[PDB]
Order: structure tokens, then C-alpha cells, then sequence
């Protein structure tokens, strides 16, 4: 059948101009039409616009007429969503999908990439340990930038009762996230826990032992 | 311009059971040459991609288990999951293709009705590694709890604290439907010596009295 | 306002080419003719041409048949009539009119006339 | 085991005109529509209401397959909501547009190097045609009030105006066919439906 | 082509004498397609009449053509000094549309 590939995901400063590409490989593509759809840290999915990739005729939704321009290569089968000097609220994760007409649903969807625009540089992540019939340990994953992080424990050997949070953005531009995991606390000296951290933006990779407090 | 509401913001049910989302156009999205009303429900999992649940408002695509029904005409239509599944768990929107441009629904966020469970509450004080970079942050995890509503205040001193907190919960752990929050209180290390006890109130239903974990600066 | 907006003159050496504009606004045009007439100053009217805008078709005098061509663009609605190989006795002004129409009949006579186009040729 | 006659109206060795479009019906067949991919080439192929992909698993009571030829810069206007003189004086289709339209450019078979001034385009009418309404009057088109008694001059202008498809023309005036395929499902009983 | 030969050359007369001009063809001109045009020294040619003996929207009442064949005729009948132009005949219905040569009314 159909299927859509987007291009990687991108970090990128405010000002600066960006082109998500969505190439189609499947049976059939000269009857699809691509769509651009926005979905921003949360919960909303809003129709951006669609095009045709065999002529250009495109149709943009009234909230991004004069801020987004759509355009399409049919030699490649590829659809382009294009902004020149963004700003920091186009953080999000754009998806495209494939409808074999206009007036047709949503068929075959991509995989989405991630847009992230921020005035911030790229900085290596800060781990700091989280000491305690059951005891919580963890690692307080601070001050990383971009998205995202990878935390194990040590290495993968236990992954039961591990919660790792979702990130979250502070006032300074930078992330945080948290990672526990809930022990006995009768094995607490006789078994040694440690975070693995992987910042690959920064191709920083950190093992931190977490010990009880004295 | 068409516009979508979904009836219900959030929906729990438990499993195995009924669940039901509503639909209300602002207009009708009947096509006079086939007589099909041009709406469909998709489906997105944490992480992935909407996949296209049902169109036509009752048709379901090639690659849906018979659980997911959808129906309504004119303006009312209905997406009815009869065998709730771990599956299930996911943001369900309905869209209209009747004309340009496109509109999806508010989005109504399904969930595994389990048995109110009381959150473990613990308390992290800031590592003396990190009080060398001048900036403390105190951690609290709540673990494994149900309903999602709780409430965490952050008292210094007895001292109510806002403006400074941030929190962050979990998804939906499919194995005993419960969730998990931390929230991260951050002080500079000046701010932060001036201060003696550090207490993390939570409240949620299932719990008697309002849990208190603090502890001493010392 | 449905008026009939042409170009400003223009001072063009012997030998040169010139074309001059014909806007009309404020009727339907697209079934609409226009037709080009020059006229010396204190002088008789010397019938140039005229076009159809639907089709294109133009039918010019015997003098300038060889000389003139009357164009038109119905995406902007503009008529152009261009000259070429100016003598001195082309010194004249050049007007374009249309007829009326405001749906879908037209006037049988050329009401609305352009303001005029002097087309001045010297060394 | 009736196949639909979709083929006599694509592999076609004459195509109409667009003011005098040709239309077939289709009825009491099984209509497979796989040549509608991997089959020559389209250059457009624009689906409104309904998904090809999923044709072959429908039935419709009324299916039309209108036929004509035009030029690239008008295979836009074959379309739901189009203006121009190609939308209004020669072929319309309606708001609710439910089925396709394949374009694919016929310049090695429309085109002369004399020019090919067969296929004619109607110019002038009194008012828009209305969805799927054919004209095909030679009258002189009255532009005034004064009666044109068959001889044309001012307000008197013959209303077809023709292509003059050349092979050195560019794309956008280079003839190509066009098909439009029309799904309608009425209160009768459906009878054109495809391989289910 | 057909000529428009207009008689007389000029004229003068007076507020309140009917003045009447005439332009005759070589050969029969159709009525629906013969204008009378005024021309003020200035502006563009103003369409008095058109077709034949059919006033244009805003021409006052006084100016009135008629006539027939290869014989054409406009008449005033109030002289206000509105009527201070020249006059021109163009038949339309030929293969070259012809003009007069201008009939000026020099009015006192
Ligand atoms: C066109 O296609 C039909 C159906 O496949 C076939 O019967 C017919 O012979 C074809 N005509 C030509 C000229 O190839």
C-alpha cells in the first residue's frame, strides 16, 4: 500500500528558516494528496493544509495562511512544509498524511518530525542522585538542551518498577526530567543501583552511582 | 468553517466495558450524491502517529477490530467501544472531510477505570553535588496512584510555596492502570540555606489525612 | 466608476515604436470590443482599428494594416494598441473606446471613450 | 463475468471536444478499476468525494464517463468550484463533486504541424451552464440588442473559438485528454459495482 | 470603403434656430450602426447617438438623428451653448469603420 517518510527532526533558533520534507513510496501515489498537520507539546492536532502533488494547487487553513508555505516535487513524490524566520512557538511535531482524494480521510499517516526552536545552544545534561518495606531511589536528570535523553538503570539489568517522568522545560530555556525506581529498601547496601544517561546531542554519556544517604 | 466539540473531555471506564465518545458538527456533512456523512474518528497512542480509526462515520478501515463502531447522521455521531482493552488507551479525535479547511475534535482521553489507590509519597533533598553549582532542588514522587487528579504543595518552613514548582505525571502504566507524578521544587542555595524543614503535602481522593513527607535541612 | 483609463503620452523619435494602454473598469469586459481612433489636433478622426475581447480578433484600417497591431489581456482587462515605424504624421491623440455592458447585453454604439493618449514624435 | 466498457472511452483513437463532450454510461457490469494505475501515465489525476483505492470494493446506480480534449492551462478548471470561460461555457461539474478526473497530455496524437483546429472551445454564452449541461448552438452570440442575422461584425461574434494545438507549443497549451468518472448512488438499486 | 461625406462644412446660428446636419454614404449603410458622436474642443468624442435615431443615457432630449439608406440627418432643437462642439458620423457595418471629415457649428 501507501507509505509517507519525513525527515529527521530538527533544533533550530528563532529566525532562521526551515523545510520538512515528506517523501511517498506505495501503489498509486499520483492520486494522493498530502496534508500537513500540527500537533504542539500537549494534546491538539490542527489542520495546517493540504496540496497536490501533481499540479500545486494548495489550500492553507485561515490560522496559517501567511505563515507557513506548502509546495511539492512530483519527480521525487515529496510534499515541503516551509517556514522563513520562525519563532519559538512552532515547537512541535508536525505530521503528514496521505489522502487518495480531497475529500477523502486521512489514509496513511507519517512518522512526524520534531521541530524545536529555541534561542538556547546546546549544553551537555547535569545528573544528581535521589537518596532514600520499600524505599524510592532516583537520578535528577538538570540543565540539558535539546530533546531528548536516554536513562537506564544499570545498564538494563532492572527495568520493573522504574518510572522515568516526562521532561519538562524550565524558565532558563533548559530541561529536566526525573527518573525513579521503587526497591524493597531491605537489599539497599547489598545491591548497587546506577543511572545511565545518554545526551547524544552532546554525545555525552554519564554513569552515576546512587548511594543511601550516611 | 466547521466546527467539532466531543461531549466528553476525559472518559474512564473499566475494562471490558462500554465506552462512548460524541460528536457534534455545526453542520451537516451529508453528501446529496452517495447520501454518506463525511466524518471520521482516528485513533493516537502516546508516541505514535493517528492512525485512522472508522469513515464515513460508520465504515471501519481495513485494519480495526469489530470492538471500535462508529454511528450518528446529520450532526450527532457516536464512536462505541464495546470490549475495552489495554490497547484502548489512547486520544480519540473526530474530523470532517466535507469541505476545506479541515477540523479535528477537542480530543477525548480514554483510560483504564481501576480501584482507587492511594499514591507512596517520598521525599528527595538535594544532593550535596548539586549545592555546588548554587542551586538546590528538592524532589517529590508520588507513586502509583489513581484517579490522575492529585494535588502537591510545597511548604518551607510551614510556608506555602507557588511559582517555583513544576510538575510532571505519567502515562497510564497498562499493567495495574495507576500513575506517577514527581514534582521538582528548585531554590537557590543562598535562598535555600535560609531554611530549616522542607515538607511535600499531597492530597488525593483515597486518602484520610493529606500526606506530609519532610524532613530537616540538618 | 466604469471609465476607460488609457496611458500617459509619450515623446518617441522617428522610426521608434510606441504602445499605447486601455484599461476599462467598473463593466464586464469580457464580452465587450474596443476599437482605436487617432485624430490630429484640429483634425477629422482617422478610424485605426478595433479588437474584440472574447476572441481576439482584430480588423485594422487600410493605411495602418501594415503598421498597427490592437492586442488585449481579459486577466487584467487592459487593451494595447502598438505602433511602429512613426513618421511625423502619426503625431496625433490615440483613443480607445468600448461599449457598455453591465450584464449580458452590450450598447450598440462606443459610449465610454478614454481620455486620450497624444503621441508627439520629433527629433 | 460483464467487464465495464472503461476501456472504449480511454485507449479511444478520437476525442470530442470540450463544448461538445462526449458521456457514456456504464450499467449491469463489473467495473475492475486496476487500469487506473500502472497503465501509460497521468499527468493528473484529482479524486473529489470519493477514494479510487476503494472503488473496487463499491457499487454505485449511475456511473458517467465524460470524454473531451482541452489544454494544459484549463485542466485545472475541470474541477468543483472553477471559474473561467472552460467552467462556465463548457463544462461544469457541481459542488458535490462524489467521483475523478484523469488527465494525461495527447500532444503526439492531437497535434499537427499545420495546427490541429478541429477541437473548438465555446467562447460566448447568455449564462452559465449548469452541472452536466451540454451546448452545442452555432448561433451567431447576440452581444447587444440589434438582431445578428447570421452575418457577424460589432455584438454579432461567433461563439467557438478554436485551440490551434501545434507540436512547438509549451505545456500549457498542449492538448490534452481528459475523462471524468461520475459515481452517483440514488434510490435505485445499485448495479455497477466492482470486484468484491 | 464607404464614404461618409458630410454636408454642410460649417454653420452658425443662434439660440433658438433648429440647426440640422446631414451625412450622406456611397452606398447603403445599414440604420443599426451609424453613431453621431460630439466632440468639445478638449475632451474625448461624446456618443450622442447610436445606432440610428437612439439616444445615449444622459444626451438631453434636444438632440435627435434620423434617416436612412445613404442619408442621415441630426437635428437640435434647443441651442445652448452645450451644443458648441463638432459632429461626427461613423458607420460601424462595413469591413473599414469610416468617420466624417466634421461638420463644425460655430454658434453665436
Ligand atoms: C482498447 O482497450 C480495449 C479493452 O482493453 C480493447 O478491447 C481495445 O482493442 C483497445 N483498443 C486499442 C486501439 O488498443
Amino acid at each position: 500500500q501507501m507509505q509517507l517518510v519525513q525527515s529527521g527532526t530538527e533544533v533550530k533558533k528563532p529566525g532562521e528558516s526551515l523545510k520538512i520534507s515528506c517523501k511517498g513510496s506505495g501503489y498509486g501515489f499520483i492520486t494522493y494528496w498530502i496534508g500537513w498537520v500540527r500537533q504542539m507539546p500537549g494534546k491538539g492536532l490542527e489542520w495546517m493544509g493540504i496540496i497536490y502533488p501533481g499540479d500545486s494547487e494548495t489550500r492553507y487553513s485561515p490560522s496559517f495562511q501567511g505563515q507557513v508555505t506548502i509546495s511539492a516535487d512530483k519527480s521525487i513524490n515529496t510534499a515541503y512544509l516551509q517556514w522563513s524566520s520562525l519563532k519559538a512557538s512552532d515547537t512541535a511535531i508536525y505530521y503528514c498524511a496521505g489522502g487518495s482524494g480531497i475529500s477523502t480521510p486521512m489514509d496513511v499517516w507519517g512518522q512526524g518530525t520534531t521541530v524545536t526552536v529555541s534561542s538556547a545552544s546546546t549544553k551537555g545534561p547535569s545528573v544528581f542522585p535521589l537518596a532514600p518495606g520499600t524505599a524510592a531511589l532516583g537520578c535528577l536528570v538538570k540543565d540539558y538542551f535539546p530533546e531528548p535523553v536516554t536513562v537506564s538503570w544499570n545498564s538494563g539489568a532492572l527495568t520493573s518498577g522504574v518510572h522515568t517522568f516526562p521532561a519538562v522545560l524550565q524558565s532558563s530555556g533548559l530541561y529536566s526530567l526525573s527518573s525513579v525506581v521503587t526497591v524493597p529498601s531491605s537489599s539497599l547496601g547489598t545491591q548497587t543501583y546506577i543511572c545511565n544517561v545518554n545526551h547524544k546531542p552532546s554525545n555525552t554519556k554519564v554513569d552515576k552511582k546512587v548511594e543511601p544517604k550516611s | 468553517d466547521i466546527q467539532l466539540t466531543q461531549s466528553p473531555d476525559s472518559l474512564a471506564v473499566s475494562l471490558g466495558e462500554r465506552a462512548t465518545i460524541n460528536c457534534k458538527s455545526s453542520q451537516s456533512v451529508l453528501y446529496s450524491s452517495i447520501n454518506k456523512n463525511y466524518l471520521a474518528w482516528y485513533q493516537q497512542k502516546p508516541g505514535q502517529p493517528p492512525k485512522l480509526l472508522i469513515y464515513w462515520a460508520s465504515t471501519r478501515e481495513s485494519g480495526v477490530p469489530d470492538r471500535f463502531s462508529g454511528s450518528g447522521s446529520g450532526t450527532d455521531f457516536t464512536l462505541t467501544i464495546s470490549s475495552l482493552q489495554a490497547e484502548d488507551v489512547a486520544v480519540y479525535y473526530c474530523q470532517q472531510y466535507y469541505s476545506t479547511p479541515y477540523t479535528f475534535g477537542q480530543g477525548t482521553k480514554v483510560e483504564i477505570k481501576r480501584t482507587v489507590a492511594a499514591p507512596s509519597v517520598f521525599i528527595f533533598p538535594p544532593s550535596d553535588e548539586q549545592l555546588k553549582s548554587g542551586t538546590a532542588s528538592v524532589v517529590c514522587l508520588l507513586n502509583n496512584f489513581y484517579p490522575r487528579e492529585a494535588k502537591v504543595q510545597w511548604k518551607v518552613d510551614n510556608a506555602l510555596q507557588s511559582g517555583n514548582s513544576q510538575e510532571s505525571v505519567t502515562e497510564q502504566d497498562s499493567k495495574d492502570s495507576t500513575y506517577s507524578l514527581s514534582s521538582t521544587l528548585t531554590l537557590s542555595k543562598a535562598d535555600y540555606e535560609k531554611h530549616k524543614v522542607y515538607a511535600c503535602e499531597v492530597t488525593h481522593q483515597g486518602l484520610s489525612s493529606p500526606v506530609t513527607k519532610s524532613f530537616n535541612r540538618g | 466608476q466604469v471609465q476607460l483609463v488609457q496611458s500617459g503620452p509619450e515623446v518617441k523619435k522617428p522610426g521608434t515604436s510606441v504602445k499605447v494602454s486601455c484599461k476599462a473598469s467598473g463593466f464586464t469586459f469580457t464580452t465587450s470590443a474596443v476599437q482605436w481612433v487617432r485624430q490630429a489636433r484640429g483634425q477629422r478622426l482617422e478610424w485605426i482599428g478595433w479588437i474584440v475581447v472574447g476572441s481576439g480578433n482584430t480588423n485594422y484600417a487600410q493605411k495602418f494594416q501594415e503598421r498597427v497591431t490592437i492586442t488585449r489581456d481579459m486577466s487584467t482587462t487592459t487593451a494595447y494598441m502598438e505602433l511602429s515605424s512613426l513618421r511625423s504624421e502619426d503625431t496625433a491623440v490615440y483613443y480607445c473606446a468600448a461599449p457598455y455592458c453591465s450584464g449580458g447585453t452590450c450598447l450598440d454604439g462606443f459610449d465610454i471613450w478614454g481620455q486620450g493618449t497624444m503621441v508627439t514624435v520629433s527629433s | 463475468t460483464n467487464l465495464c466498457p472503461f476501456g472504449e472511452v480511454f485507449n479511444a483513437t478520437r476525442f470530442a471536444s470540450v463544448y461538445a463532450w462526449n458521456r457514456k454510461r456504464i450499467s449491469n457490469c463489473v467495473a475492475d478499476y486496476s487500469f487506473l494505475y500502472n497503465s501509460a501515465s497521468f499527468s493528473t489525476f484529482k479524486c473529489y468525494g470519493v477514494s479510487p483505492t476503494k472503488l473496487n470494493d463499491l457499487c454505485f446506480t449511475n456511473v458517467y464517463a465524460d470524454s473531451f480534449v482541452i489544454r494544459g492551462d484549463e485542466v485545472r478548471q475541470i474541477a468543483p468550484g472553477q471559474t473561467g470561460k472552460i467552467a462556465d461555457y463548457n463544462y461544469k461539474l457541481p459542488d458535490d463533486f462524489t467521483g475523478c478526473v484523469i488527465a494525461w497530455n495527447s500532444n503526439n496524437l492531437d497535434s499537427k504541424v499545420g495546427g490541429n483546429y478541429n477541437y473548438l472551445y465555446r467562447l460566448f454564452r447568455k449564462s452559465n451552464l449548469k452541472p452536466f449541461e451540454r451546448d452545442i448552438s452555432t448561433e451567431i452570440y447576440q452581444a447587444g440588442s440589434t438582431p445578428c442575422n447570421g452575418v457577424e461584425g460589432f455584438n454579432c461574434y461567433f461563439p467557438l473559438q478554436s485551440y490551434g494545438f501545434q507540436p512547438t507549443n509549451g505545456v500549457g497549451y498542449q492538448p490534452y485528454r481528459v475523462v471524468v468518472l461520475s459515481f452517483e448512488l440514488l434510490h435505485a438499486p445499485a448495479t455497477v459495482c466492482g470486484p468484491k
